[PDB]
């Protein structure tokens, strides 16, 4: 699992995007779109901001 | 926080 953190807080705009708050942790799906990454948090897979998260490398 | 996108 690669997982990403929410930078800021993202409230869901359309059918595919997920809603997060920040500071939440996040499983990264896919990161091939640069505007939207695919993220995985519970029951939920869908879209956020790219710019919203951080990946978790050390 | 940033733009959303389009």
């Amino acid at each position: 699992k690669e997982l990403v953190l929410a930078l800021y807080d993202y409230q869901e705009k359309s059918p595919r995007e997920v809603t997060m708050k920040k500071g939440d942790i996040l499983t990264l799906l896919n990161s091939t779109n640069k505007d939207w990454w695919k993220v995985e948090v519970n029951d939920r897979q869908g879209f956020v901001p790219a710019a919203y998260v951080k990946k978790l490398d050390p | 926080p940033p733009p959303v996108p389009p």
